[PDB]
DNA sequence: AGCCGTAGGTACCTACGGCT
DNA sequence: AGCCGTAGGTACCTACGGCT
């Protein structure tokens, strides 16, 4: 990808790719990172919900393509863990509720198209500090120290426990049937 | 330093966070003031910067920059476009913003870039904001803790139903049509005199929606189902007539279109039908709309074709007739709820009662505080020479304050007001001026206590203020409701 | 329908455009070094109190404010100007203190203006210092609803410190940045010798000093530029050759020429290698980091001559780049090609006027305030009679007139007395009035001393410049090699 | 052009086309106009300087093409006045100095590629009021009344007097030789 | 060439629900 | 269908002069 700012090392075991929302966040991320082991792929805001889209639309989507190209594993039946270019794929959305949404959209894609990647423990969630509308609000050094620096950062490693439950969760939250999603919200929402 | 995060847990917590935020703080209006956050923040920002109707227009970029910095931590395009719609007389039945310059058209043209346009409050918006500084509504912290913002506006007219709402949330959406303000206030008045009023009786005041774009509604059954249940389909039809154009030929002339239909797009659709031979008898199609003429779309009919047949076809096959699917979801006590016409009016009236009660309570606290200060000023002027000498013999404020309080039985606040007094307040007619203000205040205090002592008196005050707004801002029905 | 001659129309419309771009867009003023857009940005920061000691303000608010009040052009022009001012690879002395993504040497843009925040740098305080003490002429804004400065006080020589580049119509400008210590030393020299030569001035100002460091090759281009306003200056990357193990070597670049895009320079080298237009390179990496600074590594094939490869890179890529000096600035509102001495002379003359005007202002204001305090002192001296006079007056007007009659007071003094709060009559407050008055009398005589002696005024200019030099002056970054 | 908002009438004798800077101006213009006889073509800011550009690039430029297509006359040797779709081409750039610049750029194109159009008196200059950054700052009705309404407006008809002088003018002001333009400015500029 | 930096100007991706 | 309206996100035409 043109947008992908790759790292220098060509050894997947030690390389990491950070997915960020766009160029506002990408700029701080590029400046603060350790370019030997840390790649950056800026997205472009809300990504396609693959649970609601048909294959043709998915495979034509630019952000989806760039992620598949960057990962190098292929997708679906053709997925090959051995061809992974990074052993850490780190979701680093902005620290707002919309960042959370984008994270659900990214996890839906990984689950439906690259599930072995999750099983292998290769998918992580960054934990940037709260109070900044976007990473582009942070200085590069502050983003490095709090979020990207392996010495101080706290990553969450994404774990799949029960695949049947996960199937139902993706389907309910992300699928085309509104009613079940509505029922979920009513059953779980804790309001004012 | 790596903890494990279960994918199922993550999905459920992240999604619920998003969904709830869109529901309570983005896409759905509050039942009390009819506003979503972005609109409320826009109007509040206009208020805080004194951008009232009597003042000159302010630059759009300044308004947007201010609202984005202080209250609305989202994209500038969201804020500007919200403000633009509020200024459009084809979007808002009672426009909330007064815009100067290119603010878009019915053809789906956008506004000019925000650097070119300018804006202020409309007169009616003053009524949304009236009494906001008299402790009528609860303020809250802004997103970063550096500002305060209103949780809800006083909303001295029923804005949800007057201007309507449409929003796509998560798990749900809303679609509330606009209404005639005279009708609505009449309905509130009726309700205020009869808690047990029926929907059918309320409909004696509120005949149905009243769109800024006028046009026709077909039948009352969709209206009635919507008002009874919160959901119903309402058939909207363009205003069209058949007329001669010479040499024995005719044309259909359309002068009003359904609410929320894009005129240029509707025209393209008719053109497409003709081109693809899905409709017989049309020989020409022109948009003759102008500032002077108003909306005018002309459909020429082939000599000896039946123009009424063609018109009926057009209603069936294009947006010339369009459905409004009512789905009245609003935030009630911070939760999304499907509401009928009566519930919407009940929540509104209850908000008015609280606003006017709280305003009365505030006015009373303030009047009592001011009475207290004047009692202290009375004492100071009656004993001025001793007051001055007490202050002069004091080294500091603290000493003067303490001495004034012991010697003259003054509170801390009275003593402070005396030390803050300018020498010009010692002129000869000031003592009489204090006495006059004090007498008027005691009377005012009594008037306020009367209101808070009698719920009927409170309620009648609400009715009177609503009546006044109705008489000043109420207007004629635009949309015609025809029997099916 | 009147007729318009095409020739007339073209000449008048074009001249209108051309002149506007010249005097009010692309060219900096000799006195403060600024173009309109930059001046309006900094003025806007000042007027909204966005000083270094206060928190960062939202970029959108700064931009919206500047656009509405002062700068009737596109928001992108305003925001991008402000961004550059915050970039330490663009400005030798950055004028804006930015928080968030403000772009990089690789030509990455700043974040969207909604994300970033900004305030003045400490040195910008010196650009704006005394702007409210009638030091500079204000003018009407574009629509007549505001006032804006024609020029900033500019208490350091900003044109030469930060430089300027601008494309106008019929002409352009290209002024390199300079070391602030060197510049102030040069101003000080000039202030003691109006007849100083360019050559002598160059004993203080060795040449340009780019924020990006690097090397300049030779002095002859510098000398021509300083003498005539025009000259070609050869810039080079800072590059060394070092071992990397196994008998192999690499070229390591740690500084690049001013205004060169690092990523673009690297792609150019990659291209040359790919198209076999350069021999001997086996690898190319940008190892730049926040912690290590700029580091571009070019691996050389074992036993190849790394010096030969380096010289080729200078020939074939921006690793060596020229700066064509073309020192055009607005002098008395007109575009003019100026040499180094003219630039310094206009700057020093601006400082003298600023400090004189500031002195005259401070004096008027001190005398006004002394007059008011004389009124308060009279009132305290006769407080009983003051009170009586006011109490026996039915209106403010009558009280004013009686105070003026009884106590020989001016209208301003009488109004000050009537505005005095009763708390001003406590012991500590009374002493405060007396103390302020005594301090003011001393201040007034200090000011009068300055305005009485041109040499004292000039010395004050020198002292204030010297103070700025000591606080903000820094080391030379660019090395000038013979 | 896609951008072109044409008039009803198909009779060139009574039709007028207004060229405006962009859609900000275009919107007010479209709302204020008389759509029976008044067409509007919004441009996109600064247009190509045809005096400095190569012919291939000229003929590839979208704005140039849109204007040629809308006018219907063809260009150069193929110019045919009889095929004009409008007998008034009205330049209506913003009333700021950049509007003036765009006007000179438009006139350069007309003079070099459609000179008979000028000779025939078909080229006019609108005179919008001066206080507004852009036409999009004006209300539709105020733009109609002051600038577009044939009853009150004051159009300037562009007249070519001396073609040799005009040639030299366009070459000097708009051509690639900077020095003569510089000399013109110095000889004519009246500074404060 | 094609870059530098102030200027004039604009177009599409995505989520989300309901219509039907 | 693809549109309604708040949200996340971004790219490229043009003029102008002087240097390569
Ligand atoms: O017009 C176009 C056409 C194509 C295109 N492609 C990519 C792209 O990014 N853009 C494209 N565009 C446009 C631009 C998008 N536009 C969105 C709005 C933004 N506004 C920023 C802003 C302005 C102001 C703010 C805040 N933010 O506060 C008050 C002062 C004014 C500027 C960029
Ligand atoms: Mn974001
Ligand atoms: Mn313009
Ligand atoms: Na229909």
């Amino acid at each position: 990808p043109g947008k992908l700012a790759d790292c220098s090392s060509k050894s997947p075991e030690e390389c990491e790719i950070f997915l960020v929302e766009g160029d506002s966040a990408g700029g701080s991320t590029k400046s603060g990172r350790d370019s030997r082991t840390q790649a950056i792929l800026p997205l472009r805001g809300k990504i396609l919900n693959v649970e609601k889209a048909r294959l043709d639309r998915i495979l034509n989507n630019n952000e989806i393509r760039q992620m598949i190209t960057a990962f190098g594993t292929g997708i679906g039946g053709d997925f090959d863990l051995a061809k992974a270019r990074y052993h850490k794929i780190v979701i680093m959305t902005d620290a707002d509720v919309d960042g959370a949404h984008i994270r659900t959209l990214l996890l839906t894609f990984f689950y439906r198209f690259m599930r072995p990647l999750i099983e292998a423990g290769y998918v992580y969630i960054a934990q940037p500090p709260t109070g900044y509308k976007g990473l582009g609000e942070m200085n590069a050094d502050q983003l490095w120290e709090t979020t990207m620096n392996p010495e101080h950062r706290a990553l969450l490693q994404v774990k799949l426990e029960d695949a049947i439950e996960a199937d139902q969760t993706f389907e309910m939250l992300m699928g085309d049937v509104v009613e079940n999603r509505r029922q979920f919200i009513e059953d779980n929402a804790v309001y004012a | 330093r790596i903890n494990e995060r279960n994918i199922t847990s993550e999905m459920r917590e992240s999604f619920l966070d998003y969904a709830m935020s869109v529901i309570v703080a983005r896409a759905l209006p509050d039942v009390r003031d009819g506003l979503k956050p972005v609109h409320r923040r826009i109007l509040y920002g206009l208020n805080e910067q004194g951008m009232t109707p009597d003042k000159s227009y302010k630059k759009s970029a300044r308004i947007v920059g201010d609202v984005m910095g202080k209250y609305h931590p989202h994209g500038d395009s969201s804020i500007y476009e919200a403000m633009v719609r509020m200024a459009q007389d084809f979007s808002y039945r009672y426009p909330l913003v007064d815009g100067q310059g290119n603010f878009g058209s019915m053809d789906g043209d956008g506004a000019a870039a925000m650097r070119f346009t300018e804006a202020r409050m409309t007169k009616i918006t003053l009524e949304l904001l009236r009494d906001i500084n008299k402790d009528t509504i609860d303020f809250i912290d802004n997103y970063d803790g550096n500002e305060r913002e209103p949780s809800v506006l006083p909303a001295r007219f029923p804005n949800l139903l007057a201007n309507g709402a449409s929003g796509i949330a998560v798990g749900m959406a809303t679609n509330i049509p606009p209404h005639n303000l005279t009708e609505l206030i009449n309905g509130v008045l009726s309700l205020s005199k009869n808690p047990d009023i029926s929907i059918a009786e309320l409909m004696e005041d509120i005949e149905g929606p009243d769109f800024p774009t006028a046009g026709l509604i077909l039948g009352k059954s969709g209206i009635r189902r919507a008002y009874e249940t919160g959901r119903g389909s309402i058939q909207m039809r363009s205003r069209a007539v058949i007329e001669e154009r010479g040499g024995g030929r005719q044309r259909i002339v359309v002068t009003e279109i359904p609410f929320q239909v894009n005129k240029a797009r509707m025209i393209e659709k008719i053109a497409e039908l003709v081109r693809d031979k899905k409709i017989d008898g049309i020989t020409d199609l022109r948009d003759e709309t102008s500032l002077r003429t108003g909306v005018r779309v002309v459909i020429d009919v082939r000599k000896d074709a039946n123009a009424s047949v063609i018109l009926n076809n057009l209603y069936k096959q294009t947006p010339l007739q369009t459905s409004f699917g009512v789905n009245m979801i609003a935030l009630v006590n911070g939760r999304p709820k499907l509401i009928n016409l009566k519930e919407a009016l009940v929540h509104y009236l209850e908000h008015q009662k609280t606003v006017v009660r709280r305003r009365t309570q505030y006015n009373l606290r303030k009047a009592k505080d001011r009475a207290h200060i004047l009692e202290g000023l009375r004492i100071a002027l009656d004993h001025i020479d001793e007051i001055i000498s007490t202050i002069r013999e004091s080294d500091t404020d603290k000493v003067a304050m303490e001495s004034l309080q012991q010697r003259f039985k003054l509170s801390e606040k009275q003593a402070q007001a005396i030390l803050d007094m300018r020498l010009r307040r010692l002129t000869g007619l000031e003592r009489d001026k204090i006495e006059a203000e004090y007498n008027e205040l005691l009377n005012y205090i009594s008037e306020l206590e009367t209101i808070l002592a009698d719920e009927e008196v409170l309620l009648q005050l609400v009715r009177d203020e609503l009546t006044e707004i109705r008489d000043r801002f109420g207007d004629d029905r635009r949309t015609e409701i025809q029997l099916g």
